[PDB]
Formats: structure tokens, C-alpha cells, sequence
């Protein structure tokens, strides 16, 4: 930012390393919206295809729902996993190098010198 | 690109002759190139009018060119104050009155001050400040 | 970025055998068995050290070795070898499947007056071990220092502190 | 050095030849014995205009499978290899395609020439 | 970098420049498209010789094995612009400017 | 005089090049390029390639030969063009040997060329190497791997090829 | 063409492509492009009109150049490197080589008079497969050769890629034309970004893939080529037209819809690297490319054209043809905001 | 690679021929086989940022070798310092560089 970083098995969806992460909900917004561009994409079968739209056949429209939550399923597992190599890289980078990122210590607003811009 | 250094290689106001110089060959060479894919995607009819509309376009960037160069130095001496973006400001309707005059024209030439105005007191700001065009990747 | 230890020129002064191509090649199997053992030993050398100028001296006791051989040849079966490396030396290309018949009297020759056997096929193309006393070259390739790895990759994972903490994104 | 010297007496002999020819027989010639020739009467104008002839497919094709030819060439010094198993799959792979490619070209009109 | 490669890389820029400069035919363009192969395949064979990469003296052939694929195609393509157009000069099919 | 025939043979290949890439007739063209291609396989002969450079000598002549075989078929002009002809094929010839000799002129007189990449003239038999070949020769051991060593290169080759035919045809069909 | 050869040349161009997304030695990747030009040309000219055999042959020229300049940078790298693999140019003049050998098979700078006639000449079928599939093999070698890649260059062909897209499309009535115009703007935005940060070209190539698509089968199933011809589709079908009004809106990049996804996501990564002046310009630029989208929207149903009485039988049938994922492209192509955080997938 | 399938599938379809100091035929090395051998050595799997900066004398070694350009250079200074001190006449070539 993570095509380079070592151990990264080529052409893996969601590595065996990644099962230690929380599985999305299934109740998850990011999921269930996606689910929603199942059900907007049946309408739009429909419609292209001059059926009566909400009420054409089901057996289309519920194919395209199923479909769109499974592969929303693993999108925000694989989201989750990429941005957990974030957070992981995050603080063991941190950690191995201390020194470029010094501790600040407190120096309260009781000494600060910071000025009043005179709004009139 | 070495000649374009060249304008920051002599500092504003002095060598007022070799800043216009520098800038008249920085339009110049800029003409060339803009002569030169007008000449190739549009059709000449012969040698004698490929030179001569080379000619112009030339003629007017370096002038354009020169232009700019004396009113940046001029105004960095009358006011004796380098960092101005006033100084490039200024270069407005010496750029566009002169380019609408090159192809007369009181159309083109005044509505250019302004384009070029703040552009060149743009580009000023740039040199004053950090600012940068092709950074180059940090992160 | 530094100089070249050519070695000295006396060091590059030993004896030069002295035979025509077609000489060493009627040799060629009788020589490769009765003085394999200098042989292997200076060109190991070279296979491990990777510099001849660490190696002249094992090439010494070849020309030493090589000389030998030629001194025993001519003492017993001049004639005979000097009757066949003429015969190999008329062919263009230097064939062996041309003098047959001077190669039966050569070999028979140092069989009986020099207690050599010729090698059967393959024989010589086998590979030999050696004893050399030298000690294997650490760093043949003057290798500089390896770099430092670059820090493993380890830990354990957790999720992701405050989701995906792009713009409005909670979660 | 050999190769240059053979090379050079060669077209030092042929233009030899054609200086000889050209000079040792001497010329009384005119406009009409430098006409082009078109069995006696006039010709119609022509013998530069475009003349398309129809092998072109297969004139065409000759140079793909000049190219073919030229990626089997090495096939001597391939098999002196230790893995004859995969030499043997490749060689008869490349003449498959090659005669593949005949076929198809063969089926589909192809060698046939056009009227 | 002796001589001998400023020849070749000189070369294959007056190829490129007689490649950009198509005045009046197609085939003398494709020649000097199939010009470019030249240098690239000499050059090619001049590197890998000298470097002695021997399981790299393919890339030539590999090269040429392309090299009059795309000549084929240029021809082919020569062949129904000149059929339907009657000559080869590249002005004539400008009906695609609209 | 057989100081290194590299340079002057290479010279001829550039000469030959800058003919065809002045836009002569077609089949003047073929000349410009096949003295160019003849005097190219000459160059490798000599730097020990000898495959190779008769390789580039048999496919390209007959390359070049279904060219200009294909220019007098429909692309042959009814007063063809030559090497003097029009003054833009003049000028783009006469250009072109002017700027070739410029640039030998610029190599030979300094050694020390600086255009693009740096050139410095003192010999291209310099570059050989010390050091024998056994009983093979290296390039044609190099190329008879590819049945051994380039399995992979054989099979999107051989099937370039054959779909080179498909195209051919299907491009050519029309109608 | 025969069905069973059209597959088999189809396949030779995914395969084509496919190889330079996989191999690693330059002289494959060479291959590649030369395997995709070679099955292409064929596919261009199926319907044998007189103007494919030219708009083929504008494509063979200028590809072919780009492939020869190819080959000629990864000789001089192999000569100064010894390398044949796809990792870094350790000659500058050949990096500088290959950026326009490759612009020109995307078309991004003055390298790009092609791309609007040979998209014209075509019929639409080839123009959608000539305008999103072709990129992705050119796009891949910039990905991987990212890093030694010269910013002044790389910027400075995507900054005239944008400028001339759009103001090119400002004068275009075939819709072929606008279309490649448009393809041209977007060219420069996912070139942009390249030297920052690779996962947000491929963002932007998937974005613009979606809507490259969903636009043109909507102009196949519309069977339209000119503005005017599009216009009386309101009368015969008014859902596609409606539907290529959001699809419009969001290739000109409007938002909340999902081609701002892109545009928006690309400034704040350029912005990362002290880049204001540049971000600030094409935010600017774009907008001709909306000119002629809302124009193109103006003609097709925002305002009912003039019909034409042929139309009633027209009416009387229905297309049998069956676009596919059209639906679902659609769906892509409009609203996929919500999920902007996905493009950590494909980092 | 972009989409690395060589790694995955775990077969060799390239990672043949992409240097010299591979397995070539008959075990014919390359010219600079030894000096490009320690410059993967050294670089490998350092990634290419820290590549360019810490093992940069191998590469350098390497490309000279590639090209022999210094070397070369000082054999160029050699003959021509060479050539002028013989035309003016201060020394003369040794009998053994004769014949
Ligand atoms: C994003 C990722 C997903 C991508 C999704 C792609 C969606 C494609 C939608 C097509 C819907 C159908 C419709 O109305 O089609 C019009 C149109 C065909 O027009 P048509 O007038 O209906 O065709 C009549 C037939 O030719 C009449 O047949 P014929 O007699 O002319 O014979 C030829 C016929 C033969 O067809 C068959 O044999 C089958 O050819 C075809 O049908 C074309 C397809 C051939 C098979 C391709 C298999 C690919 C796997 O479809 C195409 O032109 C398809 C082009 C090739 C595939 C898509 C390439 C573009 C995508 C590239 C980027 C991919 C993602 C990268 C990241
Ligand atoms: C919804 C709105 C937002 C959309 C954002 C994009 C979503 C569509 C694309 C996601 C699926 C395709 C990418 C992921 C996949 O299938 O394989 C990933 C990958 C495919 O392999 P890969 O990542 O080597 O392939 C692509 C190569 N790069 C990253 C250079 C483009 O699977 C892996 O195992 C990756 C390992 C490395 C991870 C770092
Ligand atoms: C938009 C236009 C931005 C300003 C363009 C340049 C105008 C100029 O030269 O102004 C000089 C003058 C001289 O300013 P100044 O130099 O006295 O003070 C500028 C501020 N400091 C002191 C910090 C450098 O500046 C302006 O006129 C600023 C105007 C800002 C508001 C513009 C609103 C436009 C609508
Ligand atoms: C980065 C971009 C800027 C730098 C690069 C461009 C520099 C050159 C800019 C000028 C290009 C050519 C302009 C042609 C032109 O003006 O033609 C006469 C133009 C166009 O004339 P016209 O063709 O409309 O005249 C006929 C008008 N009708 C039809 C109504 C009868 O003149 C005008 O627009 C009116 C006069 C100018 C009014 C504005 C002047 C002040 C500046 C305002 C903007 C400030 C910011
Ligand atoms: C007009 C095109 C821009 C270049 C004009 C020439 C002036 C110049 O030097 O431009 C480069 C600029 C400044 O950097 P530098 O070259 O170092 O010179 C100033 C002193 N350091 O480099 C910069 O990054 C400074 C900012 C340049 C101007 C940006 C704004 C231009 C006007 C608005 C957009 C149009
Ligand atoms: C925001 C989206 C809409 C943007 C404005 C669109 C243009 C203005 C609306 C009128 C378009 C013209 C028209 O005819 O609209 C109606 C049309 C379907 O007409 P009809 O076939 O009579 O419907 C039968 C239904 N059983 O149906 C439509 O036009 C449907 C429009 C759908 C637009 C895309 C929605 C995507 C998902 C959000």
C-alpha cells in the first residue's frame, strides 16, 4: 500500500491463515445491502426482457439474490483479512522500529502559548 | 529542459536582457514544437508556407516569450521586491494583448490577460512555494 | 579498486612438454590410466579454488608426470608408438577406426614391455575421487558479506482495529 | 578469409563475363530492334499494370510454413539430449500442427486456385 | 559497447523513422516493418553469442517465428486494401475520417 | 584492409538499411533489404553464430521473396518508381547515406561517442572471449534445447502458427 | 466467419492476454501482445465491410510499431541487465522506450489518432471487445513494472489522455466516436495513478470495464451507431434509453453513482503524494466528458425525439438476442459505493 | 508475474531461460556466471527497494562484465597513450609483443 509482502500464496482466495478472523455476520449491512443488488438486478432482468418486473418469474429473480449474498460472503471476508494485513503490519512494523515513531509526552493547555484571533 | 533551468539559473529582476532572452528561447523552442505537429496533422500545400506558418507560431511564442521576460525583471527592480506574484500578474496583457496582436484581434487578446495572468501568477506561486506537479511517489 | 597478484614470470617457467596433437592423441588412453592421478589432483584445484594462480604448481607436476610417461614410452616402444602416431597424424580428423592394426602392435608393445592395459570403454569417463591435502576453498567466489534478511513476517492476526477506517465506513 | 575470396572471384568472373558481353561484340542497333517483344504485332500496353495472379493463399502460406520448417531445422542436435521421451512429444507436436494446419488450409478451399 | 552495436541500434532508428514516414505505399512500409526485424534479431543474436546465455539463443528463433507471422498479416491485409482500392499508396482509404 | 570486418560489414547492413526505409518502388525495396539481410547473416557468421546466420538468410529470403512477389502481383505501380526517380525518394535516400556517414564520421575520429548510450570505437574483436567449446558448438546445442529445455515456447509457437493460417485465410476469404 | 473459427479466435485473444498476465520473461510477454494483435485483426474485419479492412489495417500499423518498440526496450534492458524477467528497466532510455511502446496499444497520448476510426470502421460487437479486453494485457506489464517508471513521463501522458478525450468527444455525433473519445478520457485516469499505487488502476479498469460494457451491449440491444439513430429508441423501447441515462451519468462519473468510485478513490491517493495542482485539473476536465454524456442523455429520452411511422411493426417485436449479465452489469455500473472499501480485495 | 500461476500450478513454464546462471545445457555456463550467481544471491528475497542500494558493487560487477565497459575503456586508454608515445618516437615495443 501487498502483492509483495512474503509468505502471500499467488491465486488464494482467503488464506488458511485468515480463519482466526471473526466471520462477517450474516446480518452484516455491507451483506445484506449486496443482497439488495441481487434483488435490483432481477428488476432489471425484467425489464430489458419486457416481464411483468416485480411479479415475473421468481425462479429468475431468486437466483440473482442467492448469488450476489455467496459472493458478497467472501468479498467481506477477503475485506476483512486484507484490512486486518493492514492493521497486523500496522503495529509489528510499529513495534520493530520504536524509534521513528518517539512517545510524545503531555504538555497541557495549561501552558501552551496558543493565541486568540480577535473575531470582530 | 536545461535552457528551462535556465530561467531559475539567473535570479528575477537582474539580468532583466538575459531573463527576456531565456524566455524568448523558452517560447521559441515552445513554438517549434507546436509548428512542428501543425505542419504534420495539418495538410501543408508547400515548402514556402510550411516555414512561413512555422514562422509565425514561432514568432509569436518567442515574442510571448519576451514579453513576459522584461515585465518579470522590470517589476522585480521598479519595486525593488522579487517574490510578487504582481510581477508575473503583469505579464497578463503583455502576453494576451500581444498574441491577439500578433493575430490582430481585440477578441482573443483581451480576453487572454486573465488566463494567462493568473497562470503566470500561478506558476509564481509554485516557485515560491513548495508546491509540485509530478511528485513523485512518497507513499 | 585494488591490483592483480599476476604471478611471477619464473613461477610460469616450467618445463613445456613437447609433442605434435597426433602424439598425445595415440597416447591419449595409455596416458589417461598411467597418470590419472596428477591429473585429477590439479584440476580439482582448479574445479575447487575457481584460480589458476592458486593452482601452477599442481599443473607442474602434470608437465612432471606427463614427461615420465614419454621417457618410458621412448626407452621401450619408440618404434612401434612412432609407427602409430604417423598413421594417426596422415587422417584429417584423427580417426583411431583407421590404424587399428598399429594400435594392435602399440598397446601389445607397453603390455608386455611396460605393464600398461588399455582402459575399456568408459573407463576414462568415469568420475574419480582424490586426496588432495589442501583445504577446501571457504569463499571460491570471494563471496562479500550476505545481506541481512529483512524482518520476518510473524504474529498472530486480529481483526482490524475499527473496521476498514476508510471515510464514513464503521464497519 | 576463404569464404570471401571464393565469393569474390565469382563476381569478379561473371562481371567479367558481362563486360565481354557487352563490348567484345560491337552494336548496330535502332529504335525498333530495342522494342519490347510480343510474338510480332503490337503490344496492348502492359507488363507493368497489375497482373494478380491467384496462388496468393498458398503463396502466403508457403512463407508460414517456411517458418515451420524453420523451427524444425534443429531436430539433428535435438536428439543428442538426455530426455529423447519429451524431445520425441515436441518434434512429432510441431509436424502434427504443421500437418494441421495443411488440412485445414486443404478443407476450407486453400490449394485450390482461384478463377 | 563497441562499434558494431552503433551500427544496428542506429540502424533500427531509420527503421523506426522509415516506418513513420510512409509517403507513398503500403508494401515499402511493410518493408521497413519487417526492416525493424533485422537489427532486433542481429542485435539479439550479437548479445546472447558474446554473453554466451546458450539456452537463450531460442529468443532469435523465436523471434523470426513471429517475426513473418506478422508479415503474413501485413500482406494480407496489402492485399484487400490494393484489391478493393486498386493501388497500395496509404491516402486512399481516408473514408473513415467521418 | 581485415582490421574487423564487424564495422564494415555492418556499415553495408546500414547502407542496404537506409535504402528500403526511403520508400523506393517495392521491389527495389526487396534489393535494399536482401543486400541488408545477405550482409546481416554475415555479421553473425562472424561472431561465431553460424546457425543462426544462415537461418536468417534461408527464411527471410524467402520472406522477402513472397513480398515482392506479392508487389508486381497487385501493388506494382504502372510507371514503378527507382533509387533516383521522384525528388522525395531522392531526398529521403540521399538523406539517409549522408547521415550514416555523419555518424561513422562521428565514431571513427574520436572514439568516444556519446548519441543516446555510449559507443566507444576500438574494436569489436575486443569483446570475444578466452575459452574453448569442447566438441559442440555452443549456439547449436542453445537451440537444440528447444525441444528439451522449451516445451512451453514449442506449444504457443506451433499453436501461433497454425492459428497464423486460420487468420490468413479467414482475412483473405471475405465475402 | 464461421462459428467454430470465431471461438477458437476468441480464445486465442483471452489466451493472448492471458499469457502476459502470467508469464514472467519478457520475451513471452512480447509474445502475448504478438498473439493478441494476431487473432484480433481477423475478429475486426468479420462482417467485411470496405471500412473494417482499413479501420483492421489502422489497428495492425500502430500495434505492430508498439510491439516492434516493445521488443527493441527489452532488448537494450536485457543488454545492460542480463535479465529477462519482469521486475524493474535498468536502463532509463529503455523504460522511456516502452511507456509509448505500450501507450500505443492503450492509446493515451497523441499515440491515440487510432482509436477513434478504428473504432468507427468495426462493427459494435468487435468495439466492445476492442475497447475493454485490449487493455487489460498493456495495463498489466504497467503494474508490474510500476516501479522504475519515470513520474515526469507516466503523469504527462495521462494529463494529455484526459484533456484530448474530452474535447475530442465534444464533437462527436457516432456514437462509436464519442465512445472511444471517452475511453481515451478514462485512459489518462487509470494511467494516473499507476506510479502511486497499483490497486487503484485496476479499481478504476474494473469500474471501467463494468461501464464500458453496460453501455455498449445497451447500444446493441438498442442497434444504434449515430446519435440520431439512437434517439427514436425512445418510442420502441424506453426502458434502455432511461437506463443508459444513469449508465451516462455515472461514465461521466456523477455521483452517488458508481463511476464516482473511481474518480473519487484516485484523488485521494494522489493527494497521499503532495499532488494538488494535477488532481485539481482532471477534476476539471471532466466535466467535457459530461458534456457529451448529457447531451448524448438529452437526445435519447430526456427528451422524446421526433419518430418515424415504420416504427409500429417495430413495436410488434421483440429482440431474441440475450445479453446477459446486462442486468447484472448494470447493477455494477450504477451502485457499488456502498461497498467502496471492497477495492482492499484486490490489494 | 501479475497473476503468478507459475508459483501456484508449481510447474516451470519460463523460470528457465530468465538468466544465465540457470541449468543450460551440457552445463555450458554463461560468460559472467559467477558474478551475476552472487548478485541473486545477494538480493534474494530483499525485495527490490532495498535491492538497488545494498547489494549494488555485485551489479555493478555484473553489468561491467555484461559489457566490459570500463575494462574496455582502459584498454582503449592503453592503445591510443600507447600509439602516440611510439609515433613520437620515446619507446618501442618489446620483441616478444613482435613475434
Ligand atoms: C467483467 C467480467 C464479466 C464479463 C462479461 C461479458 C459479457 C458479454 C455479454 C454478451 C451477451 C450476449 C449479446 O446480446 O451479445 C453480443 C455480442 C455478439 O453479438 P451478436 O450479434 O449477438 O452475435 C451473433 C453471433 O455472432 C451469431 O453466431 P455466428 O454464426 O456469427 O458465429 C459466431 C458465434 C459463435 O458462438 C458460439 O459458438 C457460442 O460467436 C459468438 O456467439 C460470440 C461468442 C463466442 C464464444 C466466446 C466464449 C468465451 C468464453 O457479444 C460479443 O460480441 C461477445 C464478445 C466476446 C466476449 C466478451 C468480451 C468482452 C469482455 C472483456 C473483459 C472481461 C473482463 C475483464 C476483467
Ligand atoms: C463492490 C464494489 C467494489 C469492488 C472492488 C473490486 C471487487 C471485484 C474484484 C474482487 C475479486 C478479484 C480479486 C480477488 C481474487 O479473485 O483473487 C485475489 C488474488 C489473486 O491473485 P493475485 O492477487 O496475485 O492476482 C492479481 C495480482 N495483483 C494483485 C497484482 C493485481 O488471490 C490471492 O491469493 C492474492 C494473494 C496476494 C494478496 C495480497
Ligand atoms: C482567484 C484569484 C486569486 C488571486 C489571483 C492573483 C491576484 C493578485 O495578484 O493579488 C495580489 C494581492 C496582493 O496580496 P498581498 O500580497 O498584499 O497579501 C497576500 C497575503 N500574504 C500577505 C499572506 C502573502 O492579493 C490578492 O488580491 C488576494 C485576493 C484573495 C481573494 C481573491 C478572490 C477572487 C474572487
Ligand atoms: C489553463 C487555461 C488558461 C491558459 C491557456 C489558455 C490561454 C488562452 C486563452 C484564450 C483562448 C482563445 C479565446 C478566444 C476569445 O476570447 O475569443 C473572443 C471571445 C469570444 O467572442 P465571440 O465569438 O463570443 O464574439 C461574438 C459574440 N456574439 C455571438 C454574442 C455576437 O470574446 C469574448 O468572449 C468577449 C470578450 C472577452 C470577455 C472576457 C474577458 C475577461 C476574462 C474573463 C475570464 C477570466 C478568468
Ligand atoms: C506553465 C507550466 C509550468 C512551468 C512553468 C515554468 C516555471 C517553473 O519553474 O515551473 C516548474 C515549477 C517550479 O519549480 P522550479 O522549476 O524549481 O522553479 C521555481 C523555483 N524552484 O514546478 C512546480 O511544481 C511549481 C508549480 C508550477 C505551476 C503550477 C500551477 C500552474 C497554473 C495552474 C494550472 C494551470
Ligand atoms: C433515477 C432513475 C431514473 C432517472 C430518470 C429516467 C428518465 C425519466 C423517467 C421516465 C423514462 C421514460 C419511461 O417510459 O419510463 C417508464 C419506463 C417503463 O415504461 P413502461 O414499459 O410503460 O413500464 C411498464 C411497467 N410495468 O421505465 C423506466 O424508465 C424505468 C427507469 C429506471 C431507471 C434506472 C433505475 C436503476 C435503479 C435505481
Amino acid at each position: 500500500m501487498m502483492s509483495g509482502r512474503p509468505g502471500r500464496v499467488p491465486l488464494q482466495f482467503l488464506p488458511n491463515e485468515a480463519r482466526s478472523l471473526p466471520p462477517p455476520k450474516l446480518t452484516d449491512p455491507r451483506l445484506v445491502y449486496m443482497g439488495f443488488l441481487g434483488y435490483c438486478s432481477g428488476l432489471i432482468d425484467n425489464a430489458i426482457r419486457r416481464r411483468p418486473v416485480v411479479s415475473a418469474g421468481l425462479h429468475r429473480q431468486l437466483l440473482y439474490v442467492t448469488s450476489f449474498v455467496f459472493f458478497g460472503y467472501y468479498l467481506l471476508k477477503r475485506q476483512d483479512y486484507m484490512y486486518a494485513l493492514r492493521d497486523h503490519d500496522m503495529f509489528a512494523y510499529v513495534k520493530s522500529h520504536p524509534e521513528d515513531f518517539p512517545e510524545k509526552d503531555k504538555k497541557t493547555y495549561g501552558e501552551i502559548l496558543e493565541e486568540f484571533h480577535p473575531v470582530r | 529542459k536545461t535552457l528551462l533551468h535556465k530561467y531559475s539559473d539567473i535570479p528575477e529582476g537582474t539580468e532583466c536582457h538575459r531573463k527576456a532572452y531565456a524566455s524568448t528561447s523558452i517560447g521559441g523552442a515552445t513554438g517549434l514544437i507546436v509548428s512542428a505537429y501543425s505542419i504534420a496533422l495539418k495538410p501543408p500545400a508547400s515548402f514556402l508556407e510550411g516555414v512561413a506558418r512555422t514562422g509565425r507560431y514561432t514568432f509569436t511564442s518567442a515574442a510571448i516569450g519576451a514579453i513576459f521576460g522584461l515585465t518579470s525583471c522590470i517589476s522585480a527592480q521598479v519595486r525593488e521586491k522579487p517574490d510578487d506574484p504582481l510581477n508575473y500578474f503583469i505579464g497578463g496583457c503583455a502576453g494576451g494583448l500581444t498574441l491577439g496582436a500578433r493575430t490582430r484581434s481585440y477578441g482573443i487578446g483581451a480576453a487572454a490577460c486573465a488566463y494567462m495572468g493568473l497562470t503566470a501568477a500561478l506558476v509564481k506561486m509554485g516557485q515560491l512555494e513548495g508546491w509540485q506537479v509530478f511528485a513523485e511517489p512518497k507513499v | 579498486p585494488g591490483i592483480v597478484e599476476l604471478p611471477t614470470l619464473e613461477d610460469l617457467k616450467v618445463q613445456e612438454v613437447k609433442v605434435s596433437s597426433s602424439v598425445l592423441k595415440a597416447a591419449a588412453h595409455h596416458y589417461g590410466a598411467q597418470c590419472d592421478k596428477p591429473n585429477k589432483e590439479f584440476m580439482l584445484c582448479r574445479w575447487e579454488e575457481k584460480d589458476p594462480r592458486r593452482c601452477l604448481e599442481e599443473g607442474k607436476l602434470v608437465n612432471q608426470c606427463a614427461l615420465d610417461f614419454f621417457r618410458q614410452i621412448k626407452r621401450h616402444c619408440a618404434e612401434p608408438f612412432t609407427e602409430y602416431w604417423t598413421c594417426i597424424d596422415y587422417s584429417g580428423l584423427q580417426l583411431f577406426r583407421h590404424c587399428r592394426k598399429q594400435q594392435a602392435k602399440f598397446d601389445e608393445c607397453v603390455l608386455d614391455k611396460l605393464g600398461w592395459v588399455r582402459p575399456d570403454l568408459g573407463e576414462l569417463s568415469k568420475v574419480t575421487k582424490v586426496k588432495t591435502d589442501r583445504p577446501l576453498p571457504e569463499n571460491p567466489y570471494h563471496s562479500r558479506a550476505r545481506p541481512e534478511p529483512n524482518p520476518e513476517a510473524e504474529g498472530d492476526l486480529k481483526p482490524a482495529k475499527h473496521g476498514s477506517r476508510l471515510f464514513f465506513w464503521t464497519m | 578469409m576463404n569464404i570471401m575470396l571464393t565469393l569474390l572471384t565469382n563476381v569478379t568472373l561473371a562481371s567479367l563475363l558481362v563486360l565481354i558481353a557487352f563490348w567484345l561484340p560491337q552494336l548496330n542497333a535502332y529504335s525498333e530492334k530495342t522494342s519490347p517483344y510480343e510474338c510480332g504485332f503490337d503490344p496492348m500496353g502492359s507488363a507493368r499494370l497489375p497482373f494478380s495472379m491467384k496462388f496468393f493463399l498458398v503463396a502466403i502460406t508457403f512463407l508460414l510454413f517456411d517458418l515451420e520448417i524453420a523451427l524444425l531445422l534443429p531436430l539433428p542436435w535435438a536428439s543428442q539430449t538426455n530426455n529423447l521421451k519429451t524431445m520425441l512429444t515436441m518434434a512429432l507436436f510441431l509436424l502434427i500442427l504443421l500437418a494441421a494446419s495443411l488440412a485445414y488450409e486443404w478443407t476450407q478451399k486453400g490449394l485450390e486456385w482461384a478463377e | 559497447m563497441p562499434l558494431v552495436y552503433m551500427n544496428i541500434i542506429m540502424a533500427f532508428a531509420i527503421a523506426l523513422a522509415g516506418l513513420l514516414m510512409y509517403r507513398s505505399h503500403l508494401m515499402s512500409s511493410l518493408l521497413c516493418l519487417e526492416g525493424m526485424m533485422l537489427s532486433l534479431f542481429i542485435m539479439s543474436t550479437l548479445i546472447i553469442l558474446n554473453t554466451h546465455f546458450t539456452l537463450a539463443n531460442m529468443m532469435p528463433i523465436i523471434l523470426l517465428v513471429f517475426a513473418a507471422c506478422e508479415a503474413a498479416l501485413g500482406l494480407s491485409l496489402l492485399v484487400m486494401v490494393s484489391n478493393t482500392y486498386g493501388t497500395d499508396y496509404v491516402q486512399n482509404l481516408n473514408l473513415l475520417q467521418c | 584492409m581485415t582490421m574487423y570486418i564487424a564495422f564494415i560489414l555492418s556499415t553495408i547492413f546500414v547502407i542496404g538499411f537506409v535504402g528500403f526505409s526511403s520508400k523506393p518502388s517495392p521491389i527495389y525495396g526487396g534489393l535494399g533489404l536482401i543486400v541488408s539481410g545477405g550482409v546481416g547473416c554475415g555479421i553473425v557468421l562472424n561472431f561465431g553464430g553460424s546457425f543462426l546466420g544462415l537461418m536468417v538468410f534461408l527464411i527471410y529470403l524467402g520472406g522477402m521473396l513472397v513480398v515482392f512477389g506479392y508487389t508486381t502481383a497487385m501493388a506494382t505501380e504502372m510507371y514503378p518508381e527507382v533509387w533516383v526517380s521522384n525528388k522525395t525518394v531522392f531526398g529521403a535516400f540521399v538523406s539517409g547515406l549522408m547521415m550514416e556517414f555523419c555518424m561513422v564520421y562521428y565514431a571513427l575520429k574520436e572514439e568516444e561517442v556519446e548519441i543516446i548510450f555510449k559507443f566507444n570505437g576500438l574494436g569489436d574483436w575486443v569483446i570475444y572471449d578466452t575459452g574453448d567449446s569442447g566438441f559442440f558448438s555452443e549456439e547449436a546445442m542453445g537451440i537444440a534445447a528447444l525441444y528439451s529445455y522449451g516445451t512451453w515456447l514449442v506449444i504457443v509457437t506451433g499453436w501461433s502458427l497454425l492459428i497464423g493460417v486460420v487468420v490468413i485465410m479467414e482475412i483473405t476469404r471475405g465475402n | 466467419m464461421n462459428p467454430i473459427i470465431y471461438t477458437t479466435l476468441i480464445m486465442t485473444v483471452m489466451s493472448g492476454t492471458m499469457l502476459v498476465m502470467i508469464s514472467s520473461h519478457w520475451l513471452l510477454i512480447w509474445i502475448g501482445f504478438e498473439m493478441n494483435l494476431l487473432a484480433m485483426i481477423p475478429v475486426l474485419m468479420k462482417n467485411f465491410n470496405p471500412r473494417a479492412t482499413e479501420a483492421a489495417t489502422k489497428y495492425f500499423l500502430t500495434q505492430a510499431t508498439a510491439s516492434m518498440m516493445l521488443m527493441m526496450a527489452i532488448i537494450i534492458n536485457l543488454l545492460y541487465s542480463g535479465q529477462w524477467t519482469i521486475t524493474k528497466m535498468f536502463n532509463p532510455v529503455a523504460m522511456t522506450m516502452m511507456t509509448m511502446a505500450l501507450a500505443m496499444k492503450l492509446g493515451l497520448s497523441p499515440f491515440h489518432f487510432w482509436v477513434p476510426e478504428v473504432t468507427q470502421g468495426i462493427s459494435l460487437q468487435a468495439g466492445l471487445l476492442l475497447l475493454t479486453w485490449q487493455k487489460l494485457a498493456p495495463l498489466s506489464v504497467l503494474c508490474q513494472i510500476s516501479q522504475s517508471i519515470n513520474p515526469n513521463l507516466m503523469l504527462t501522458m495521462a494529463m494529455l489522455s484526459i484533456l484530448i478525450g474530452g474535447w475530442g468527444g465534444l464533437n462527436q455525433t457516432q456514437l462509436r466516436k464519442i465512445m472511444a473519445y471517452s475511453s481515451i478520457a478514462h485512459m489518462g485516469w487509470m494511467t494516473a495513478v499507476l506510479p502511486y499505487n497499483t490497486t487503484m488502476t485496476i479499481l478504476n479498469l474494473l469500474i471501467y470495464i463494468t461501464m464500458t460494457l453496460a453501455m455498449f451491449m445497451l447500444l446493441i440491444h438498442s442497434s444504434a451507431t449515430t446519435t440520431l439513430s439512437l434517439s427514436h429508441t425512445w418510442n420502441k423501447m424506453p426502458v434502455i434509453t432511461s437506463l443508459m441515462m444513469v449508465t451516462l451519468l455515472s461514465m461521466g462519473g456523477l455521483p452517488p453513482l458508481s463511476g464516482f468510485m473511481p474518480k473519487w478513490m484516485i484523488i485521494q491517493e494522489m493527494t497521499k503524494n503532495e499532488s494538488i495542482i494535477m488532481p485539481t485539473l482532471m477534476a476539471m476536465t471532466a466535466l467535457l466528458n459530461l458534456y457529451f454524456y448529457m447531451r448524448l442523455a438529452y437526445s435519447s429520452s430526456l427528451t422524446m425525439f421526433p419518430s418515424t411511422n415504420n416504427m409500429k411493426m417495430k413495436w410488434q417485436f421483440e429482440h431474441t438476442k440475450q445479453m446477459k449479465l446486462l442486468p447484472t452489469m448494470i447493477v455494477l455500473s450504477t451502485l457499488v459505493l456502498p461497498m467502496t472499501p471492497a477495492l482492499s480485495s484486490l490489494n | 508475474p501479475f497473476f503468478d500461476v507459475q508459483k501456484r500450478l508449481g510447474l516451470d513454464l519460463d523460470r528457465w531461460m530468465t538468466i544465465q546462471s540457470a541449468e543450460q545445457p551440457h552445463k555450458i555456463p554463461g560468460r559472467c556466471h559467477a558474478f551475476e550467481k552472487e548478485w541473486i544471491e545477494c538480493a534474494h528475497g530483499i525485495g527490490g527497494i532495498r535491492a538497488e542500494k545494498e547489494c549494488k558493487i555485485e551489479f555493478d560487477d555484473f553489468v561491467e562484465c555484461l559489457l566490459r565497459q570500463k575494462t574496455m575503456k582502459r584498454l582503449s586508454a592503453i592503445k591510443r597513450q600507447r600509439d602516440k608515445l611510439i609515433k613520437e618516437g620515446k619507446y618501442t615495443p618489446p620483441p616478444h609483443h613482435l613475434g
